[PDB]
DNA sequence: AAACAGGGAAGTAG
DNA sequence: AATGCCGCAGTCGGCCGACCTG
DNA sequence: AAACAGGGAAGTAG
DNA sequence: CAGGTCGGCCGACTGCGGCACTCGAGCTACTTCCCTGTTT
DNA sequence: AATGCCGCAGTCGGCCGACCTG
């Protein structure tokens, strides 16, 4: 029966349900038959698997990338630096873009936020030169290059690019500004000190306030590296699509998506 | 098409009027009007009433203007003065021409605030209390210029009022007469992707809507997914 | 208070939560304040609103569109005709594409399926010429042009394009075929008579079998044209994202998405 | 058609007034103010 | 540890208090490190600011430096501009608002730029009161001059490394040092005083014992506890550190 | 001398 | 080194207070 | 006569 | 031995993502290596 | 005239039959 199903799939490349109904076999057998076929396409529609790390304290981990605001003209090279924890964002509109402009943006961001402990970026040539790496090593700031052609590694800063572009569009339609610097400063002011969240906390006071939380809950945890539901473990932070469990034996907290977190009672 | 040219030679209506009357191209009507040497809530609710000065009529330079705020139906007559008697006759003929209005908004003219006017409106049961009427004045003088051999300024003004009310055309194909005796939504341009609006919603239902922007000759049908209210 | 909130939003274009927290107003008031702002962007992320009509009987409503299979060379202009009810699909690989090719494809599809009663397509110039319209009127087949630049109106045939392209890729990787016609015929054979659904029914026997169903359930129904939950009404057909209620007073069945259907007991 | 529309900018159920159209969960209510019609979500619409 | 403090002072020139609070150095050692360098000799925040325009000879063309000083927490912001015109003052106001936020009253001088209709209208639009302070009593002027002197001293200190590409970069570096590095005697940076988390101690803050060095390092904030283990979060650490309760000492 | 039949141009959808 | 997201907005639902009622 | 310093080319990421 | 328990299995369901007439050209920016003018 | 979808695949869960047990 199984050999007949394999031969039929090799001949026609049927569906799993077709084999299951025609050859009177279990659904799992038909699914594995269609999976083992070399000619069958790979499953592109993969569910949520990876989640980018975040800092559990303000000024720990930042992401950074550039964008293009063509309305600025020569100042289209907008630089964006985001704190992953509190979503505190800083932006500069600098003409051109090179090691000099990146260093200037880093200095102004440090003046605006403070010392970070790890800075993640994309794999752009500007963030690879020995000039910027030497500067970061001198200032004792770890740098993570990230996987090339993978914006999901800098998903946080990309979403902040969306927010910043929306705010700039809103304020540009609102009125007139002398220079792109003035408009960008107003947009940053709104986004940081005015654009309050749903818990009554501005981004500025999240980036610069005390860390407080209720007794963290205990949740069943699926370790993807071992494939077993092991727990319970303390859930440090959680949200939409991300979770941060901290097992007692673990050296560092583990970032897993929401699908792998199950409440425990 | 040929008859449209002589109709414009006679009345000098708009290109929309010509095209809706004669089934011609918008470009054809625009070319005709350009070539023309003389062409360079609910109704009866709220009115605006004003008098204008038109020196070309000589002794009859005082033309009182009354326009509906919804249908933009326009009525005007020329008299020797802007006195209380003249305003009273204007109110009588405005009633005769357009029916019963609910509220009338006027300027601070002494005749308009005259007691006889107050008891006039009190007996005809109408309460008493501005850019639209000014644009109406501009339209009236423009049509009077375009109409330039007539017998009397009354005859000329009758011609102008007839053209503006029953010939002159808006986009939706309904004259001032139909509007007097008969919703804005955001829409996303499905081709370019840029959001457009505000535009009037004609008809909608079951996953699609009909939107007719003032700058387009034909209505635009867009999927319901790209419709947002204006709510001014 | 409300005037102050309106002025503040006009000045900064804040968030609804910001106004709600700072000015001590209800959430609905802040939401409408941010909505009424002319400069605020329109809501692009609109939920599922429209659903394309489907036929309640085989051979009633069809959709049709062309695609591009570059592996065929001169025969890349593949034509696809789909019955909306049973998902019965027919395809032809014809060199070029014009009124002549469309008429030939229509004749072969009629030979393959039969007489349809309404044929929906896109707004391509080929389906607009008086030749094809005259042919359809002579054969007593209603034609619906559809909204331009709106593939969601032909979503069914587009998804069938996806399925057909996947099947052609599978069979091309499986072995060798003499002509694109042979490969397309094999793919159509598999998709129609072999690619069985999860209910043990091939597409061919769905397109050509008796219509049977259990006593249709009664469900609360939200009429979008009146905005009121009116019911109960008989639910003729339902699935993923589509529903077809038939009220007693309605002239024709109404197609509404799943979000507007509520079970009734 | 008379409906009860909630002026949720103040929270008062002003009315009655005519209803022009509907759709998208919104009812295009036209109050006595002939300046411009307004759209209100159908959750805040009560037929009279 | 002392050599790390020396490198930190060589990079950023701060006072001894910041070094001793960040690297656990003793008073005399930190002061001696500070002396070693060749060139080292209101009641509520965001309520009352103050502004003034000073001149610096080093910049040359951007000598006009506008400084915004919070009266309570001394959170200092500076900007280098080509002129003192109304447009430049307005841009500096917008950038200061971006840096700090919305104050209640912004005291200024009697310069025509501040008194100009544009600046006053802008301030009234944002619901920000403007106090001209036309009596030239040197109290606010004294404090703003003190801040100007601090900015000039920081610029002179940071001028050791002639690698600053633009005056904006150097000014940003100096502002960063003065705000987020230089600490007071009580152990709080300018940002901490300015943003007001120092009101009480609503969280359990517990002393911690380290195992790598075998020395009681802390005290630090407690995240959670259970099953004989405590999750303490060190200030300088990347991630929380699990610590047995045998090595945990409550701290008041 | 206005009209009829290619040919080209223009516009629109895919 | 080396990993999707989060704001806009519509919606569900439980809590608390004013109103109808046996 | 092999080596050092522009200049160009090539490769890679954005 | 009949009731509670655990394993196999299929119904129902949801995450997801490309179908849309098709694809490339280009610029900035950095590092690394070879050709060639210049050196000791 | 005029409107998203549905297959691939992982997953939840209840039903039925074999196994453990007081
Ligand atoms: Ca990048
Ligand atoms: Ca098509
Ligand atoms: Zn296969
Ligand atoms: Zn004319
Ligand atoms: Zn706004
Ligand atoms: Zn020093």
């Amino acid at each position: 029966a199984l050999e007949s199903a394999q031969e039929s799939h090799a001949l026609h490349h049927q569906n799993a349900a077709a084999l299951r109904f025609q050859f009177h076999i279990t659904r799992e057998q038909a699914r594995e038959i269609v999976k083992l076929c070399p000619n069958c396409p790979d499953w592109g529609h993969a569910p949520q698997l990876g989640v980018n790390p975040r800092g559990l304290k303000p000024r720990v981990l930042w992401q950074m990338d550039v964008t293009h605001v063509s309305e600025f003209g020569k100042l289209k090279y907008v630089h964006v630096t985001v704190d992953t924890y509190s979503h505190f964002t800083f932006a500069t509109a600098r003409t051109g873009e090179a090691t000099k402009d990146v260093l200037q943006h880093l200095a102004q961001s440090f003046a605006y936020m403070g010392i970070p402990q790890k800075i993640k970026t994309d794999n752009a040539p500007a963030y690879v030169s020995r000039s910027i790496q030497e500067f970061l090593a001198r200032w004792k700031i770890s740098h993570v290059t990230g996987i090339p052609y993978n914006p999901q590694g800098q998903a946080i800063v990309e979403r902040t690019h969306q927010n910043i572009k929306a705010q700039l569009n809103k304020l540009q339609k609102a009125g007139k500004y002398y220079t792109p610097h003035h408009l960008l400063a107003h947009a940053l002011f709104v986004l940081n000190h005015v654009n309050m969240d749903n818990q009554g906390h501005t981004a500025a006071e999240r980036h610069w306030g005390p860390i407080s939380a209720d007794p963290k809950p205990m949740v069943m945890w699926k370790d993807l590296l071992t494939g077993s539901w092991k727990g319970p473990d303390v859930l440090i932070t959680a949200g939409r699509g991300y979770a941060c469990v901290f097992p007692q034996d673990a050296e560092s907290p583990i970032w897993v998506p929401d699908r792998f977190i199950r409440p425990f009672t | 098409l040929e008859s449209a040219q002589e109709s414009h030679a006679l009345h000098h209506q708009n290109a929309a009027a010509l095209r809706f009357q004669f089934h011609i191209t918008r470009e054809q009507a625009r070319e005709i009007v350009k070539l023309c040497p003389n062409c360079p809530l609910k109704p009866r609710v709220l009115w605006q009433m004003d008098v204008t000065h038109v020196s070309e009529f000589g002794k009859l330079k005082y033309v009182h203007v009354t326009v509906d705020t919804y249908s933009h139906f326009t009525f005007a007559t020329a008299r020797t003065g802007e006195a209380t008697k003249d305003v009273l006759q204007h109110l009588a003929q405005s009633f005769a021409y357009m029916g019963i209005p609910q509220k009338i908004k006027t300027d601070n003219a002494p005749a308009y605030v005259s007691r006889s006017i107050q008891e006039f409106l009190a007996r005809w049961k109408i309460s008493h209390v501005q850019a639209i009427v000014e644009r109406t004045h501009q339209n009236i003088k423009a049509q009077l210029n375009k109409l330039q051999k007539y017998y009397t300024p009354h005859h000329l003004l009758a011609h102008a009022l007839f053209v503006l009310n029953h010939v002159n055309m808006d986009n939706q194909g309904h004259t001032a007469a139909e509007r007097h005796w008969g919703p804005m939504v955001m829409w996303k341009d499905l081709l370019t992707g840029s959001w457009k609006g505000p535009d009037v919603l004609i008809t909608a239902g079951r996953g699609y809507a009909c939107v007719f922007p003032q700058d387009a000759e034909s209505p635009i049908w867009v999927p319901d997914r790209f419709i947002r209210p204006f709510t001014e």
